[PDB]
């Protein structure tokens, strides 16, 4: 009843986010209130997100609410690199952890920071959507 | 709009210092622990 599902996401994505757990890498947290992003607005939609992130966030229950995620996660790794968040690209498969993969200027501006790897954990609900990007040098 | 976007940023503040809040807590009780502080910070980004 108290705890639900989006509760036990974001709990999962702080204590993995901890010292103990990673330690030693670019770490990026990003919020975004579902309630802030207009998906009728093509013109923010398309100058921000590729077309398969809008295809697939498109196709889920809650086009605003998964909006909000891909949004956060962007966010979120922009803030790990510490340096146009439709360079950054989130692959995101049903029931499966979503991948990050950095085109232009991120790529290279990744290649001077000696950023290896970025990855990311992302909760959506009605209310709010949490990205934490972590990145591996 | 503008009151949105300081929810948004007082979201992340209260996320990044229950990070350091759960550092002292041993490993054992760290789930509980972050499980009622989430739901709290929830709560209250919803209030607000």
């Amino acid at each position: 009843s108290y705890i639900n599902a989006n509760t036990i996401e974001t709990a999962k994505m702080i204590e993995n986010m901890t010292k103990e757990k990673v330690s030693n890498g670019g770490v990026g947290v990003d919020v975004e209130l579902i309630t802030s992003i207009n998906v009728e607005n093509d013109t923010f939609i398309e100058r921000n997100f590729t077309p398969q992130e809008i295809e697939y966030c498109s196709a889920q229950p809650s086009v605003q609410s998964s909006f909000a995620g891909t949004w956060s996660a962007k966010e979120a790794v922009f803030k790990s690199l510490g340096v146009a968040l439709k360079d950054i690209e989130i692959v995101r498969v049903n029931k499966n952890a979503p991948a990050v993969e950095l085109h232009g200027n991120a790529k290279k501006a990744a290649e001077e920071a000696g950023v290896t790897d970025v990855k990311v954990s992302i909760s959506h609900d009605d209310l709010q959507a949490v990205a934490v990007a972590v990145s591996t040098k | 709009v503008t009151r949105e976007a300081q929810i948004k940023d007082w979201v992340e503040n209260e996320l990044e210092a229950l990070k350091l809040e759960a550092e002292e807590i041993p490993s054992e009780d760290q789930n509980e622990f972050l499980l009622e502080r989430t739901r709290e910070i929830h709560n209250e980004a919803e209030s607000q």
